[PDB]
C-alpha cells in the first residue's frame, strides 16, 4: 500500500528520471526527392509512432507510474503523449536557434513548416517555446523533471488519485532542490519554478492545437496513421 | 488496445 | 509602480479590482432548450467581458503595457479567466456550475446542450480541486491575474517587463502561504499544485473555442459582435 | 477597429 518512490531522495530521483532518457532516433528520411504536404506529414507520423514505443517504456520507469493501475497509465499516456513529444522536441531544439530538431538527420526550419499548411503555426509556437527554455537556461534535470510532470498531471484531473499526487510533491521537491544546489536563493528557487510550470500551459496548448492539426491530416486522407497513433488521437475528440 | 498491450509488455 | 508595491497591498489592488458578480435573465417558467440555455450563456459572458476588460486594467502593470499588447493577452486569456471565475464561485455547490445566482446548472443539464456536458465535467472537477485544496480568494485572484499575464506572452521586449510583474505575483503568493503558516516545502508545494491547475483551466479553454465555434457555424445562437472578435482572434 | 481595443482605449 506504499510507493518506493515516496521515500526517493531528491538525488535518487534525478537519478532515475536521468537514466530512463528514451534514445534519439533517426528519420528514415531521404534527402533526395522533395518535401511535399503528405511526404512530411509522413515523416513527422512515423517518428512519432517509433518515440512512442519508447515513450512507454519511459513512462515505466518514472517513479510511482507504474504504481498506478493499467486503466490509469493508459489514461495518462493517452493524454499527455503529444505534450511529452512536444517538450521532447524543443528540448533537443534548444540551441539551434530558429529551428526544430525532430532527429539529428531532420532539422527543419519555420519556412520548412510551410510545406504542411496549418502546421506553420504550431512551429511557430514550438520555436517561442525553445527560446524560453533557451533564455531561461533548463537544465537537464530540470527537463527530465518537468517531463515526468507533464505525463502524470496531464491526465490527472480527468478521472472521473492521491498518490499520483503525493509523486508530483516529491518532484516539486526535487525541483527545488536542484534549485538550492545550482546556488539560487530561496525566492529565486519559488520564481524560477513558477516560471517553468508556467510554461506547461503553453505546451498544453500546443498539444491542443497538434492533437486537431494531426486529426485534420486524418480527416483529408493526406497521410496513413499507425493504428497505435490512430488510437492516440480516438482518446481525444475532435470536430 | 494496442497501448494496452505495449503497456505491460 | 507595480513593480514596487508590497505584497498585501498587490493583493489589496486584486480584491478590489473585482468585478460583480452578474445575473442571468434566465426565466424559471420556461424549459430548457439547447438553443435557449446556450443564448444564456453567451449572452452572460459578452456581458462578464465588459466588466473583465475594466479589471483587467486595474491589474497592476496592465496598462504598462502597449494596447496592441493588452488586446493580445485579453484575446488569449478571456475564456479560460471566465472558466477560473466560473469554478471559483462554483466551489462550494458541489456537483454544480453557478454560472449566475439566478442560473446555477447541475452536470445533467449539460446535456441539454450537445457536446457540453464533457466541458460541465471538466469545469466541475476543477471546482472539486479547489474546493479539496480549499482555495482562498487571496490565492484565487493571484490566479486569476497570473492568467491573463501567463497565457500570451509566449505568442508575442516587454516579455520581461511582463514576467517581472509575473514574479510580482509569484511573490504574492507565497507571502499568503508563509502567513498562513505553511513551512517552506509546503509553500512550494502548494504553488505548485495551483500552477499545475492553470494547464487544465488551458486545456478547457481550448475545448470551449472549439465548441463555441461549432455552436457559431451552425447558427443554433446568435453571439454579441464583441464575443465574435474575441472567438476568431483564436483562429 | 476591434471592439476590443475601442474598449480598452475607454
Ligand atoms: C502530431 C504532429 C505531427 C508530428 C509532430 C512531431 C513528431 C515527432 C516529434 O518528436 C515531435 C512532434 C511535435 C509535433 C507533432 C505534430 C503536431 C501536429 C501534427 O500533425
Ligand atoms: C463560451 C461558451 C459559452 C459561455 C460559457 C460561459 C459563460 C459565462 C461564464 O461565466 C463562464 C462560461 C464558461 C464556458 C463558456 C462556454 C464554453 C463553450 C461556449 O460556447
Amino acid at each position: 500500500k506504499n510507493s518506493l518512490a515516496l521515500s526517493l531522495t531528491a538525488d535518487q530521483m534525478v537519478s532515475a528520471l536521468l537514466d530512463a532518457e528514451p534514445p534519439i532516433l533517426y528519420s528514415e528520411y531521404d534527402p533526395t526527392r522533395p518535401f511535399s504536404e503528405a511526404s512530411m506529414m509522413g515523416l513527422l507520423t512515423n517518428l512519432a509512432d517509433r518515440e512512442l514505443v519508447h515513450m512507454i517504456n519511459w513512462a515505466k520507469r518514472v517513479p510511482g507510474f507504474v504504481d498506478l493501475t493499467l486503466h490509469d497509465q493508459v489514461h495518462l499516456l493517452e493524454c499527455a503523449w503529444l505534450e511529452i513529444l512536444m517538450i521532447g522536441l524543443v528540448w533537443r531544439s534548444m540551441e539551434h536557434p530558429g529551428k526544430l530538431l525532430f532527429a539529428p538527420n531532420l532539422l527543419l526550419d519555420r519556412n520548412q513548416g510551410k510545406c504542411v499548411e496549418g502546421m506553420v503555426e504550431i512551429f511557430d509556437m514550438l520555436l517561442a517555446t525553445s527560446s524560453r527554455f533557451r533564455m531561461m537556461n533548463l537544465q537537464g534535470e530540470e527537463f527530465v523533471c518537468l517531463k515526468s510532470i507533464i505525463l502524470l498531471n496531464s491526465g490527472v484531473y480527468t478521472f472521473l488519485k492521491d498518490h499520483i499526487h503525493r509523486v508530483l510533491d516529491k518532484i516539486t521537491d526535487t525541483l527545488i532542490h536542484l534549485m538550492a544546489k545550482a546556488g539560487l536563493t530561496l525566492q529565486q528557487q519559488h520564481q524560477r519554478l513558477a516560471q517553468l510550470l508556467l510554461i506547461l500551459s503553453h505546451i498544453r496548448h500546443m498539444s491542443n492545437k497538434g492533437m486537431e492539426h494531426l486529426y485534420s491530416m486524418k480527416c483529408k486522407n493526406v497521410v496513413p496513421l499507425s493504428d497505435l497513433l490512430l488510437e492516440m488521437l480516438d482518446a481525444h475528440r475532435l470536430h | 488496445k494496442i497501448l494496452h498491450r505495449l503497456l505491460q509488455d
